[PDB]
């Protein structure tokens, strides 16, 4: 106390207000060029989507074992995590979530293998005894489609092993810049979405060399888009929760100053009486 | 109340057998507890050591003022005879305190907070009796009955701050007249820190030069062990971000941190201080989970204790050290560590 | 009196496990106030859920405050309360609202409350 | 057949030490038995020789 | 490989179960000599008790 | 404090409140009589409880329910009478 | 602060941007001469009248450019310009 | 004093040197404790190694303070203090590990030492 302490940790706190505002500042771009990244997936997974429309589901059938609804004796998960705290509860939510339904297939008695996109979800369930297959860390805020081969790599081939028999992506959604949504979502075995080629009964491709070839990469290369999509969302979400949890601690530090200021000129005043009091009831 | 008085209790128990005699003076506390204390230094063999002053909190002022002198003078008989007296001024801020009204009913001029003026003569004169003399005044002050010994007077005062403030008067002046300062802390007594001394603020200019070669040495690297966790501790709150790098050094100092704690009325010979130290600062402590440090701790000291016992003579009879002295120590933690248990 | 020698080992032990955990939570109250509750590690936020439990519990009803709350006071006995800590402390009723230990007497009258919300 | 001996022997080491961590606790005991036995006969004479 | 490495699996169980005979030979030493020098206090304090 | 050291309670009327348009501004749990419904009639007291420290309860409630909330069925009923009440 | 009452304006030299090496360390702002233009010579009072302000923003906005890079270059053409000045 | 005119240009640009330096490492200890050092640029590396050097450098033993450490003490001549401090931020003394510089004394016997670690 006295004055010459609360002067200094008023002046801390207002140094700890410029800094999450220009933290606030800068989520708020980053979100904005995020969000446009986000945007320019989208002609490439919807075509690509189309395209299997007319070869897979089409009036002509084909045998892969990704449109088949075999049986479920265990269940992959592909978790997309931040690679940056102060995102507020972004993380915890979506790996709450994420128990939650896993717990529920447990009781089934299934098994369930995990495989991490970013550091801080291989943390917990590094923590709490998860049991991560593969992961890729450190992609911060440049994700490229090109390291996520790998951990997909591994689940798709376990998958046409055998080894499983879903396979989910749980990741954020983003909606508003003030409203993000976690979800867990299935990409194998390939959702019934529509996408009917009916209308295209009028014409077919000449395969090169033959469909079933091609229909395999197609789908590859399409569910690792739709994870690409997945990653590049989240880290938009992530950027839209780190601007508003800023925001908020902004104006918690702008409280806190109101706080201490009363605090302050209380000591002053205390400390003017303490001195002049002591003088003149001093003399004589 | 985060043990001022149980640090000086135990360093005056801890005199039971070293030759020097204390001097324990209370100034203004109360009967009840004086008569614990000395219950207390009866109970462990100290009491047939020391001389125990007494100025209750009812008795008058000039006794309350007067006291801190007369224990100086019980212990300079031993000091001007060539032999060692450690003597305990329990609240100097209540010295000050007698001192104050004192002055202010014989009408003397106040000054900040009503202290008189010469308050900072008032300790200076009494705390620059505490004094390591010469041989050669020695033999001239016993008339030559004395030859070749050097007396010494060792003081320990004590001050209460209110607040944690060390801008007051009292303490501001005594913190001018010492040689070094203890700082306890009740933020570190309440954490479970105890004794809860804080090492970044606490100070000791005779340092080095008063301590055994054992120690003088080991200790160095406890110094900067906690000097670089005090400066990385800010970051324990945003810890998981950090980097394996320094998180060595983050969790090293917590564990030397937990090393320093250490129970009321058990007092360790040099040499279970110097192999504990020795312990740590060589790196075996780098597994031992935060929790146990305490029972490994306990576990080596009984260990050593009957299984090496010739090594612990050695050290507390001398306090040297050598590479075979450090060969040795190794080789009873390589022992320790693998064919026992905490 | 709160000696190892004079309140036995476990009733001490527990008097200072209390009073750790309570300074811990203190030590928090700073980066929880400014940057909120979700930027704490995963341990921390057990330690300010214990913390706020330990709070409550150590609240009580008296018998000549019924003139203000109506709720009929309770005794607690000793053997009865270092229990209750030591459970709480090592999170064996850490499945349980904070609300459910406002005024209540031992342990088991704060078990009960939580059925009833 | 090596890892049957690294188990067993991990697991016999174990064994091994817990045995010792609980001959030391009846060690701890039977002190606090005998030491307030000594106390007990130590007060009780006191306080009659003194009466004497 | 197979005399190499039966040659370990043979010796382990003959080291490890000396090792945790010898962890349990220390903590019977432990035991008895706590034994003793709770006797030893045991006298100690009744004596300094009664030259009180 | 010399006078509420004098007093057999306080009604203290708090300025943020009163902003707010809630008027009287009593901010309950400062406020007490220390003497207790001993004073009430005895309809008042049967219908008025304890529920100053309902309110008490609701406004601290409301201090960690606005930016987030949980058991958020049960806080909703309790927050929903809160309100309705004050 | 009775003197600051009594003048008609303060020229406040600041510290760090003396350390700094901004010397003379004049700090925009916060000091003020509150007879103001009056007192300027003509032409000085035409080429001058942006520089103040515009340096009071600038000191701010290269306060935020730590915690930034890539900045917006509507933003780096003023931190640029800012800087050229000081 | 401390300004060309009364110490000379070599002198002065020496000393603001070294504040620069250490003005700059100021600001990467906070980026090495998150991200350790891996991921800063080459002359980000090799401006910590010779703030480090710099650090170490400044220290020296003295022919009072030989009764605390032992070591004997060194006297440095303004020139061999200027010399030194140069030749370290120009980078000739690159190649030196930093231990080398701590207590050193002249820089010649940093080269020296730097041979017997
Ligand atoms: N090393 C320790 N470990 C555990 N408890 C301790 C330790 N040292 C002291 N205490 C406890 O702290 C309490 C306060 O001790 P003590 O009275 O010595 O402090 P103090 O500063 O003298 O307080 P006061 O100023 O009122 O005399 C005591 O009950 C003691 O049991
Ligand atoms: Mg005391």
């Amino acid at each position: 106390a006295g004055a010459k302490d609360i002067r200094s940790k008023i002046a801390s706190v207002q140094n700890t207000q410029k800094i999450t505002k220009a933290m606030e500042m800068v989520a708020a771009s980053k979100m904005r060029k995020s969000q446009d990244r986000m945007a320019a997936s989208r002609p490439y997974a919807e075509t690509m989507r189309k395209v299997i429309g007319h070869l897979a589901h089409g009036n002509l059938e084909y045998k892969h074992p990704y449109l088949e609804d075999r049986d479920v004796k265990r269940v992959g998960y592909l978790v997309v995590s931040t690679d940056r705290g102060l995102a507020g509860g972004l993380n915890i939510n979506l790996f709450k979530k994420l128990l939650a339904e896993m717990k529920t297939w447990t009781d089934k008695g299934v098994q369930a293998d995990l495989a991490m996109i970013g550091s801080k979800g291989v943390s917990f369930f590094n923590s709490v005894g998860g049991n991560v297959v593969a992961q890729v860390t450190g992609m911060g805020d440049n994700p490229s489609l090109s390291e996520l081969i790998g951990p997909v790599k591994v689940m798709l081939q376990a998958y046409d092993e055998g080894r499983l028999d879903k396979l989910y992506i749980v990741s954020n959604k983003f909606i508003n810049t003030m409203s993000q949504v976690p979800t867990i979502s299935q990409l194998l075995p390939l959702p019934a979405s529509d996408d009917d080629d009916l209308k295209h009964k009028s014409w077919d491709y000449l395969y090169e060399p033959d469909p079933k070839a091609l229909l395999d990469t197609l789908l590859r290369r399409y569910v690792e888009s739709q994870v690409y999509q997945g990653v590049v969302e989240n880290l938009a979400s992530e950027q839209a929760a780190r601007m508003v949890a800023m925001k908020a601690a902004t104006d918690n530090g702008g409280s806190l100053i109101k706080e201490l200021q009363l605090v302050y000129n209380k000591a002053r005043q205390a400390s003017i009486t303490q001195e002049l009091t002591e003088i003149v009831s001093g003399a004589a | 109340q985060t043990g001022k008085t149980a640090l000086a209790i135990d360093a005056i128990i801890n005199q039971r057998d070293s030759g020097i005699k204390c001097i324990y003076v209370a100034i203004g506390q109360k009967a009840s507890t004086i008569s614990n204390v000395v219950r207390k230094l009866e109970e462990h063999g100290a009491l047939a050591n020391t001389i125990v002053v007494v100025a209750t909190a009812s008795e008058s002022a000039a006794l309350q003022y007067l006291a801190p002198y007369a224990g100086c003078a019980m212990g300079e008989y031993f000091r001007d005879r060539g032999e060692d007296a450690l003597i305990i001024y329990d609240d100097l801020s209540k010295q000050a305190v007698a001192y104050r009204q004192i002055s202010l009913l014989l009408r003397r001029p106040p000054g900040r907070e009503a202290f008189p003026g010469d308050v900072f003569y008032l300790h200076s004169r009494l705390l620059e009796r505490a004094a390591r003399v010469n041989a050669e005044y020695v033999e001239a002050f016993t008339k030559g009955e004395v030859k070749g010994k050097t007396g010494s007077l060792t003081a320990l005062p004590i001050i209460e701050t209110q607040a944690g403030d060390v801008s007051a008067f009292v303490p501001t002046n005594v913190i001018s007249i010492t040689d070094g300062q203890i700082f306890l802390e009740t933020n570190l007594f309440n954490a479970g820190i105890r004794p809860a001394v804080n090492p970044g603020i606490s100070v000791s200019r005779v340092g080095g030069a008063a301590q055994t070669k054992i120690m003088k040495k080991l200790s160095g690297g406890i110094r900067t062990a906690l000097a670089q966790y005090r400066e990385l501790a800010a970051f324990s709150q945003f810890a998981s971000d950090l980097d394996d790098a320094t998180r060595k050094q983050l969790d090293h100092g917590q564990k030397v941190t937990e090393l320093l704690k250490q129970k009321q009325y058990a007092p360790m010979s040099v040499a279970q201080q110097s192999l504990v130290l020795f312990a740590a600062e060589r790196g075996y402590l780098a597994d031992v989970e935060l929790s146990k440090i305490g029972s490994f701790e306990a576990a080596l000291l009984a260990y050593v204790d009957r299984d090496h016992a010739p090594l612990m003579q050695e050290i507390n009879q001398t306090g040297g050290y050598n590479d075979e002295i450090e060969g040795k120590l190794k080789g009873i933690l390589d022992s320790f560590k693998a064919t026992q248990s905490w | 009196q709160l000696d190892p020698l004079v309140v036995g080992q476990e009733h001490y032990d527990t008097a200072r496990g209390v009073q750790s955990i309570l300074q811990r939570y203190q030590e928090l109250k700073d980066i929880i106030a400014i940057l909120g509750m979700d930027e704490l590690s995963e341990e921390d936020k057990l330690v300010v859920a214990r913390a706020r439990k330990i709070q409550r519990f150590l609240s009580q009803p008296f018998f000549v405050a019924e003139v203000f709350t109506g709720s009929p006071g309770k005794y607690v006995s000793l053997k009865d309360t270092i229990r209750g800590f030591k459970g709480i402390m090592e999170g064996e009723y850490d499945h349980l609202p904070e609300q459910a230990f406002y005024m209540v007497g031992s342990i088991e009258e704060a078990v009960e409350k939580a059925k009833k919300l | 057949d090596l890892d049957l001996a690294k188990a067993s022997a991990t697991d016999q080491l174990k064994k091994a030490k817990a045995e010792a961590q609980v001959i030391i606790e009846q060690a701890n005991k039977r002190r606090s038995q005998i030491l307030d036995e000594a106390k007990a006969e130590a007060e009780q004479e006191r306080t009659k020789i003194v009466a004497q």
